[PDB]
């Protein structure tokens, strides 16, 4: 079998293959997640190089892992499917042996473990994927948001973004998100998600997709018109000044 | 000892070329010219027996080989590569078809199996591609007569008539001028011998030329009588004498 | 040992791209153009043969359009030999799904499987990727008519109209120009031939240089039917659009 | 290129020494051993203010009598902690007793050299050394309170006090002057906070700094963010004097 | 383009395997060892460099037995020689197990020949850094062999390898001419001692310890034995009498 | 030069040298000093231990193998763990299967053969540790020197590690004295501590610094640390 | 753009240099061989050079008895030669056990040539630097010579030659068969066929031989055997009385 | 042994399963639910070997639920029953086969029709208007052959099961502790709380 050590140390202490896996994430379309008082909202951007896609059948950037946890990503699309499939199998296995759905913290810990494993096994390159994992623990009503990266490191966030121009939108979220008082409503939480994406995306109804996860497996993907109403309302706020 | 060559030796270059497949085609270009012509009632494959010494017995070395009783093969390029491919192809016709369906594979499927073997040596760890192109002539009940070329890449194309190797370019031009979809087999053998005369530098006779056909069933070459549905092989190799007879009135 | 000769096919460039994948895509841009167009009442597949001689048999020939299922077909752009390896494992997967569930495989599931296999050669094994891109045309009772694309990276997306191979940038602009959502199959057939004709590297688009297939629902049957156009049939459909 | 497990002309393994450079880039971790218990302290070092601080788990329980601090590529520590935990529990299952800290560390260090690209000896399936050092702290009846530093080289040293990470050379210099044989547990707590504050880039508080200790009586406990905040408030007031 | 000497199984443009020849250099670097074939047996001898007074005399034995009738001596990398003898002993046990009869010497030679040769077929292994002199008595007489790092071996009347092979090979050739009808085992022991003392001239900087062993049909019953006590001293005394 | 033939153990140099084996030997000479010496009744190991800080322990140099055998290390400690553990299994096998204490000479032969394999195959690096093995079997006292090249040598006395040449010069001069120390364990240790002092150069040897081992006629292999060596200081 | 000459992969010209350099290795031992067919026998001749007076001459040989009926002469280094020999002997024993009849000469050639072809295609196996000449009196084909090289090539011969001076021996034999107009040696006893082989070897190399300079193998019906030094001596006396 | 019944009416499938778990001379449990929900509109009841029974059901459940998340879709009752059949048909020639008999009761939202499948441990699948496993069938099949009509309402179907259970409570030797009854229609799956004293 092919066992060549592809992920190795360099004189200055870097694993260059893990390093370059982040460069692929930087290339990937932007993804964002913000948690409210009683909700979490995941926002993603669509590429508009090709103006002739079929949106019914194209795999949307937000995947369900179980009925109560969702995962979005930035990076190589093909790699993300592999992580999603493994997470979905693990979710069913956890329900089988523990007789309880996964906690977001647990599912994150698993996905991060898979990514870490691919950084010190022979014959593999790391995943060129960072994930945003969001949802609600069973019986719990407290919002959970986590991020994993190609290195295998995971951590929770009040708000986070990954992908292209994520530096610009993180800069936005750092001054616009008040930890003292998180967005109290689902409405105002979606408002903040669109505002931060509009810094990167450009005037587009499509180009921005939103998914809202509420406690007890209540996950809904917003239509073009619903998102477009937020876009039409946000743009009219600037003109006042 | 460990085979640590579990990685591809054929890889995409920046220009998109698969270097090792290109170089294999270059080897086929240096090879001796071989051809194939399809007629209405048969098919003919032909080549030159380039001898490495007048002491060497060229009768012991066949460039034309029977794969199944209705399918024959010829080549240009690396002789040794061809020989082992013939062995593998003969076996796969049995293991993949005759042992499952109780009959020999149709030409297109055996060709498909041969093509699969050559593709694998394009991608598998620790191997180089085969340095041969093949011309396979055959007959089956539901497809009639056919002729395929198989390249080092694993690709295959059906031909009405073609040539590979040294003088292929000049031979393909000679065939385009002479081929029509009304040719009788005896006419196709005549063109085949005319085409080959342009490639051969040395002696031109039944001893320096190897030529076989796919035509009618040969009950005489079967080896046994008794089964009405067993009528004999369609692959017949022409003898040195039979070739010379057609060369006297050429 | 072997270290010295290892190309390391499955690694990242400093930019975050996959060397071998990028170079495989470079190879595909040299393969004959293939176009898929989805209409309201069916799908069209059209392919450009590229290398052809006068003595190349066409009646027997099948190099760019392949049948995977009774309900799903593919257009190939790239290495034909590589493609047949993938076509055969996809033909097997479809029969496994039918054996397990007694239902024909949904188009996306078959597409995902092939895209997953391609992805493997991208991340592990040290082997070169498949130098092939597919256009999938298929029907199922969930989404109806579907059109997908897949490439050496293992990525797939869904389309109304798409091109792979040579001159895709030029062909995509022409399709984006003339495509509308309320298209009928016969109008899509015309679009397919008009696009290929303007992006060919040849003098004039003839019958012997084309492969054509449609997926329609039986004009009187009421069930799905595929039709890999014969040489004579392409010759006819070419005179109708005014190309002769 | 050049083999993974390979010697430099100076007689050192490239990958191991290159891995030591990855550790120096990590967050600082400090340990102190006393006769009243062992103390572990770490720097959180969050990349962004939006990061929820108390999700940074860089102090982990191995068994009730053994704790662990990490520095460097912290993701690599997960399988080390998993092996440490399995080893400790298995010892108890096999011998109806607590695993000795010195035997637990030795077991963790056996993993460290199991990297390579070939099969001659046993079987070592791993592409590279770990990019993380560990401070292992515990207590057993035989040798009392102990502090270990476990390097990816496979060697482990017992320390009275040790600091690892970015500010380690500055931290070890300060631990040399401060440590003595009759330090109380409270002093060791304030000392850890003092050295962390010095070598950190950020102004030390209860959110970007975590404390933990291990005692014979109470075992291994991670200090909550209220208990640490009081010690920082206590340290500020003592340094303000004189 | 060069670098043909960097990998083991690589042919250089002149047809050579340069790695094998580099192993030969390690052999030439080593202590001198010899073998004499006599009228009913074989004799083996080796130089042992006394690096320090701290080496215990008669202890660091370099001559090895295979089975009960074959003796092996080598020059070069000592551990490599031991490895080869370990394989030799396994191979000999294997032979006796199947055929009952103790392995014939020509048979034993090829077993080592093939094993050493195998280490020149692959780039994943290193060739042996030893030249081995070995032999004994079988069904049809005495046999002496010498085996090169390439896997090359021949039958010998007298063999020599190592630092002082030249001086030895000249001295051996005198005996072959002067004693055509054979040499007696008792004589060959003393004579071997003279060769080692004379071949020590090349490595004459350090003091050395002589080590002799023999396998004779009439003197040892065809079994391999070391030379000890009075017979060993007699050989040292004989060598010293013809060194002045 | 050097560049090319440096790469792995499987590669010979034009002169016939194995550089990866040589670089391994270098890790020994950079390791801390250790001394071995034997008479006819006893065999003694004397080790100087090295600390990373004044706040760290002095990492142990002597490992027990059986009731009649043991060894001292210099170089990579994990590599000595692998090798001593292998030697423990070989001593154990001989006891279990044959009811026979493993001969010290034979123990050397097994370490030779294990180290050799790591010098002829791709992937495997050579061992980076030198070993001194003392023992008392059925033929009296023994001292062996192990080098990662595979070379094993039986000796009266020897030293390996940093500045070891002073100790080896001292022992070579005192050969006729210590070999006759029969039935007196303390006078062999005394000679060993005087031998290690010829390699000090830098520091004074203290109570938590020095390690000593002994095996003999009626003495099973035992290691002395702390206040147990205070009298030899 | 550097290592295509170290392993068995194609160069831009469609060549395999490792295979080409293996041919170069076959001439290393500086020895010439030839093989000829009689009426009912096949004879092989090979030069025997013993440069060292320390060697046991009886062991220096490049002719091998593969089976009872098949013999083989090798041009190339001896370690590779013995490697091939042992393989051919193994294959010959396996054929007999599996198929119930003795392996024909031409089939063993094909088998060894197929094995050679593998090392030509797989990267971890190096080619053997040897040319193998197989001889027998086959029960179907009669007297037979078949020869394989590191390329995996093999073919039958009326007569053949191998070594540094191959071409001089070949053209010499070519000239004899033009004059004789038949493709073998018209001689009933194998003794005179051995005498022919030596005579035509001498005339091509321009060097006289003694009993210790040559190596001779004969294949007859149901048997292959090598000649002793005194067998060759007897044969050398007969050619001396011819001139 | 266990009672496993099933009946398909006009617009629903009704499954009745016995509540007893008995090992030796003791009835260990009298409120056992011998069923698993595979998807919102598919239910499976099961009886057989002590361990194999629950292990197999939960294995099937995990696989169907996994499919539903991956595809974001619900498999037809026909598809689910073919999957279960093939799983059993595989295990019957393994080292230790699952000794479990099942009934699959689903509502096809596509066809707007209820479906009932009977599958035994060998992997013998068959679609039926009414089915049973074990010795139950020996009584209920002929009773239903008489009283069953293909166009009955869900309420009529419940009265028909009542007649089946009463027959089994009269003529069967074992006290099966009554039945848990579950309905599968276009609105999903629900349990009939009062059947023990309906």
């Amino acid at each position: 079998g092919y066992d060549r050590a592809l992920s190795i140390f360099s004189p200055d202490g870097h694993i260059f293959q893990v390093e370059y896996a982040l460069e692929a994430v930087k290339r990937g379309t932007c993804a964002v997640g913000v948690k409210g008082k009683n909700c979490v909202v995941l926002g993603c951007e669509r590429r508009s190089t090709l103006k002739l896609q079929d949106t019914r059948i194209t795999p949307s950037k937000v995947s369900k892992i179980d009925s109560h946890v969702v995962l979005s990503f930035s990076g190589l699309n093909a790699d993300s499917r592999i992580l999603i499939e493994k997470a979905r199998v693990e979710a069913q296995s956890h329900r089988l042996t523990l007789e309880d759905p996964v906690t977001v913290e647990y599912l994150t810990r698993y996905v991060a473990g898979v990514q870490q494993r691919y950084t010190q096994s022979g014959g593999v390159r790391p995943f060129g994927v960072s994930t945003l994992i969001a949802g609600f623990d069973p019986r719990d009503d407290e919002p959970k948001l986590y991020q994993t990266e190609p290195s295998g490191i995971y951590s929770s966030w009040s708000a986070q973004t990954i992908g292209r121009n994520s530096k610009t939108v993180r800069e936005f979220l750092e001054k616009n998100y008040d930890r003292k008082e998180p967005p109290a409503t689902v409405e105002e939480c979606v408002k903040l998600t669109v505002r931060s994406l509009l810094e990167v995306v450009q005037t587009g109804a499509k180009n921005i997709e939103i998914t809202v996860v509420k406690p007890d497996s209540d996950i809904v993907a917003l239509s073009s018109e619903e998102i477009n109403q937020y876009v039409t309302q946000i743009e009219q706020e600037k003109q006042e000044q | 000892m460990t085979d640590r060559y579990s990685f591809s030796l054929t890889t995409f270059s920046p220009s998109g070329k698969l270097g090792q497949i290109d170089y294999a085609l270059t080897a086929v270009k240096q090879g001796v010219t071989s051809l194939g012509i399809k007629a209405t009632n048969g098919v003919v494959i032909a080549t030159e027996k380039k001898s490495s010494s007048p002491l060497a017995m060229s009768e012991t070395l066949s460039k034309v080989s029977l794969l199944t009783p209705d399918i024959g093969a010829v080549y240009s390029g690396m002789g040794p590569d061809y020989r082992v491919l013939v062995d593998k192809s003969r076996k796969v016709a049995h293991t993949s078809y005759k042992r499952i369906y109780g009959e020999y594979p149709p030409t297109k499927l055996l060709v498909s199996e041969v093509a699969k073997i050559m593709q694998e040596a394009t991608q598998s760890g620790g191997v180089r591609p085969f340095g041969v192109s093949l011309l396979i002539a055959g007959h089956d009940e539901f497809n009639g007569f056919s002729l395929y070329q198989v390249d080092p890449s694993g690709s295959y194309f059906p031909w009405k008539a073609t040539a590979i190797g040294k003088g292929s370019v000049a031979a393909k031009t000679f065939l385009e001028k002479r081929w029509n979809d009304e040719l009788e087999l005896e006419d196709a053998i005549h063109i085949a011998l005319l085409t080959l005369k342009e490639s051969v530098e040395g002696e031109f006779n039944g001893d320096t030329i190897e030529l076989a056909i796919i035509g009618d069933e040969n009950p005489d070459l079967l080896g046994y009588t008794g089964i009405p549905t067993d009528k004999g092989p369609r692959f017949r190799k022409l003898t040195s004498q039979e070739i010379n007879d057609r060369l006297e009135a050429l | 040992g072997s270290r010295r000769y290892d190309s390391r096919t499955t690694i990242f460039s400093p930019e975050g791209r996959l060397y071998q994948v990028e170079y495989a895509l470079e190879s595909i841009s040299h393969a004959g153009t293939a176009i898929g167009i989805m209409a309201s009442d069916g799908i069209v597949l059209a392919a450009e043969r590229k290398v052809t001689s006068t003595l190349l048999e066409q009646d027997t020939s099948t190099e760019k359009l392949y049948k995977l299922n009774d309900k799903i077909a593919v257009a190939v752009a790239g290495l034909t030999a590589d493609a047949e390896i993938l076509i055969n494992t996809a033909r097997i997967h479809a029969q496994n799904y039918l054996k397990t569930y007694n239902e024909d495989i949904p188009v996306e599931i078959l597409v995902r499987r092939l895209s997953d296999i391609k992805q493997g050669y991208t991340q592990h094994g040290g082997l070169r990727p498949f130098g092939v891109s597919f256009i999938y045309a298929g029907y199922d009772d969930r989404y109806g008519y579907q059109l997908y694309t897949s490439n050496p990276s293992g990525n797939y997306t869904g389309w109304k109209a798409i091109s792979v191979g040579a001159n895709t940038s030029a062909a995509q602009t022409l399709l984006q120009m003339d495509y509308k959502d309320d298209m009928k199959v016969d109008d899509a057939i015309e679009l397919a031939l008009k696009t290929l004709s303007k992006t060919t590297d040849s003098s004039a688009l003839t019958y012997d240089r084309l492969e054509f297939a449609t997926i329609r629902k039986g004009a009187n049957d009421g069930e799905v039917y595929q039709k890999i156009f014969k040489p004579q049939e392409i010759k006819d459909i070419l005179v109708k659009t005014g190309i002769t | 290129d050049r083999g993974v497990s390979t010697f430099s002309p100076e007689g050192r393994l490239f990958q191991v020494e290159y891995s030591l450079e990855a550790i120096k880039l990590g967050s600082t971790a400090i340990g102190i051993a006393t006769k009243e218990g062992v103390v572990l302290g770490v720097e959180k070092r969050a990349t962004s203010p939006l990061l929820e601080s108390d999700s940074i788990e860089k102090i982990v329980e191995i068994d009730r009598h053994i704790g662990c601090a990490m520095s460097g590529l912290t993701a690599d520590a997960r399988s080390m902690i998993e092996h440490a935990r399995t080893a400790a529990v298995t010892h108890n299952l096999y011998y109806d007793e607590d695993i000795n800290v010195e035997s637990l560390t030795q077991s963790v260090c056996d993993l460290a050299l199991r990297f390579g690209e070939g099969a001659s000896g046993e079987e070592r399936l791993m592409s590279r050394p770990f990019g993380v050092a560990l401070l292992i702290a515990g207590h057993d009846a035989d040798d009392g309170y102990q502090l270990f530093h476990a390097e990816p080289s496979g060697t482990f040293y017992r320390y009275n006090a040790k600091a690892i990470g970015s500010g380690s050379e500055g931290a070890q210099a300060e631990l040399l002057n401060e440590w003595h044989s009759s330090l109380t547990l409270k002093e060791a707590e304030l000392l850890v906070l003092k050295i962390l504050k010095q070598v950190m880039e950020e102004k030390l508080d209860e959110n970007n700094a975590q404390l933990s200790c291990i005692t014979k009586q109470d075992g291994f406990k991670i200090y909550d963010n209220e208990k640490t905040a009081e010690l920082i408030k206590e340290l500020k007031e003592k340094e303000a004097a004189e | 383009g060069t670098g043909y000497d960097l990998s083991n199984s690589v042919f250089s443009p002149d047809g050579r395997n340069f790695q094998v020849e580099y192993a030969v250099k390690a052999v030439e670097n080593g202590t001198t060892s010899i073998g004499i074939k006599c009228n009913d047996g074989v004799v083996f001898a080796v130089e042992k460099l006394i690096t320090s007074k701290l080496l215990v005399p008669q202890k660091n034995v370099k001559i090895q037995v295979v089975d009960r009738h074959i003796g092996c001596v080598y020059s070069g990398l000592i551990p490599d020689g031991r490895h080869l003898v370990n394989r030799g002993r396994e191979e000999a046990a294997s032979f006796k197990k199947l055929y009952k009869t103790p392995i014939p010497i020509p048979a034993f030679a090829d077993r080592l020949g093939q094993y050493v040769q195998a280490h020149t077929l692959y780039n994943s292994v290193r060739p042996f850094g030893v030249s081995t002199i070995f032999g004994g008595v079988d069904k049809n007489g005495a046999h002496l062999y010498m085996l090169e790092p390439s896997g090359s071996y021949w039958g010998y009347k007298g063999a020599a390898t190592g630092k002082g092979r030249q001086s030895a090979k000249a001295e051996l050739e005198k005996l072959v001419d002067h004693h055509p009808e054979g040499l007696s085992a008792r004589e060959a022991v003393k004579q071997a001692a003279k060769i080692i003392y004379l071949a020590h001239e090349d490595n004459k900087e350090k003091d050395f310890e002589l080590e002799i062993s023999w396998c004779s049909l009439s003197e040892t019953n065809g079994l391999h034995k070391f030379v000890k006590g009075d017979l060993l001293q007699e050989a040292i005394d004989f060598a010293q009498k013809e060194i002045n | 030069f050097r560049n090319n033939y440096d790469g792995d153990t499987v590669t010979f140099s034009p002169t016939g040298r194995l550089f990866q084996v040589e670089y391994a030997l270098e890790a020994i000479k950079q390791g801390s000093v250790t001394v071995g010496l034997r008479s006819n009744t006893h065999a003694v190991l004397v080790a100087l231990k090295r600390n990373a800080d004044e706040l760290s322990s002095y990492q142990k140099k002597i490992i027990k193998c059986d009731e009649h055998m043991g060894l001292s290390l210099a170089g990579l400690a994990p590599d000595a763990r692998v090798l001593s553990n292998y030697l423990r299994q070989q001593c154990n096998y001989s006891s279990l299967v044959f009811n026979r204490k493993l001969a010290v000479e034979r123990a050397g032969h097994l370490l030779c053969d294990k180290a050799q394999k790591n010098t002829q195959s791709y992937g495997g690096r050579p061992y980076g540790v030198g070993l001194l093995i003392i023992g008392y079997d059925k033929s009296g006292a023994h001292l062996l020197e192990f080098q990662p090249s595979g070379n094993v040598t039986e000796l009266y006395g020897t030293a390996i590690g940093a500045r070891s040449q002073g100790a080896k010069t001292y022992l070579e001069r005192t050969l006729d004295t210590f070999i006759k120390i029969d039935g007196n364990p303390d006078e062999l240790i005394k000679a060993g501590v005087e031998a290690i002092s010829q390699s000090l150069r830098d520091e004074s040897l203290t109570v938590d610094n020095l390690s000593i081992a002994i095996v003999g006629k009626d003495t099973p292999f035992t290691i002395y640390d702390g206040e147990a060596v205070a009298k030899y200081i | 753009a550097g290592y295509d000459r170290h392993i068995t992969i194609f160069s831009p010209e469609g060549r395999l240099y490792q295979v080409e350099y293996a041919f170069k290795a076959t001439n290393q031992t500086n020895i010439n061989s030839l093989a000829v067919r009689g009426k009912d026998c096949t004879v092989v001749i090979s030069q025997k050079k013993v440069p060292d007076k320390l060697l046991d001459p009886t062991t220096v040989s490049y002719i091998f008895c593969i089976s009872r009926t098949i013999g083989m002469v090798v041009n190339g280094p001896i370690p590779d030669a013995r490697n091939a020999a042992l393989r051919a002997k193994a294959e010959a024993a396996e054929f007999r056990y599996k198929y119930g009849y003795d392996m024909p000469c031409d089939v063993l050639a094909k088998r060894m040539a197929n094995l050679s072809q593998i090392y030509t295609q797989r990267a971890y196996m190096r080619p053997l630097g040897v040319i193998l000449t197989f001889v027998s009196v086959d029960e179907e084909l009669g007297p037979s010579i078949y020869k394989t090289d590191p390329a995996g090539y093999y073919v039958g011969y009326k007569a053949t030659a191998t070594g540094p001076k191959q071409q001089e021996i070949t053209t010499n034999l070519e000239n004899h068969f033009k004059k004789s107009k038949i493709d073998h040696i018209n001689e009933e006893s194998w003794e005179k066929v051995v005498e022919f082989a030596i005579t035509h070897m001498i005339d091509a190399l321009g060097t006289e031989f003694s009993k210790n300079d040559l190596e001779v193998g004969v294949a007859t019906k149901d048997k292959f055997f090598t000649l002793s030094a005194e067998n060759i001596e007897e044969r050398l006396v007969a050619i001396a009385e011819q001139d | 042994m266990d009672i496993i019944l099933g009946i398909r009416v006009q617009d629903s499938v009704i499954l009745a399963s016995s509540k007893a778990v008995t090992r030796g001379i003791s009835v260990l449990k009298d409120s056992d639910d011998k069923t698993r929900q595979l998807s919102p509109h598919t239910l499976m009841s099961f009886a057989g070997e002590a361990g194999d029974t629950v292990q197999f059901a939960e294995y099937i459940q995990a696989n169907i639920q996994l499919y539903s998340i991956r595809e974001d879709y619900e498999l037809s009752p026909q598809a689910v029953s073919s999957f279960v059949r093939q799983e059993l048909a595989k295990s019957i020639r393994s080292r230790r086969p699952y000794q479990v008999n099942v009934l699959i009761g689903g509502y096809d939202k596509k066809k707007n029709k209820p479906e009932l499948y009977q599958i035994d441990y060998l992997g013998t699948k068959v679609e039926l208007p009414y089915g049973a496993h074990g010795y139950s069938g020996f009584y209920t099949f002929s009773l239903l052959d008489h009283h069953y009509r293909p166009d009955m309402t869900t309420e009529e179907g419940l009265d028909l099961l009542k007649l089946c259970v009463q027959e089994l409570e009269k003529r069967m030797p074992m006290d099966f502790k009554g039945v848990i009854v579950k309905i599968v229609d276009k609105d999903g799956i629900r349990q009939v709380d009062d059947f023990q004293a309906q």
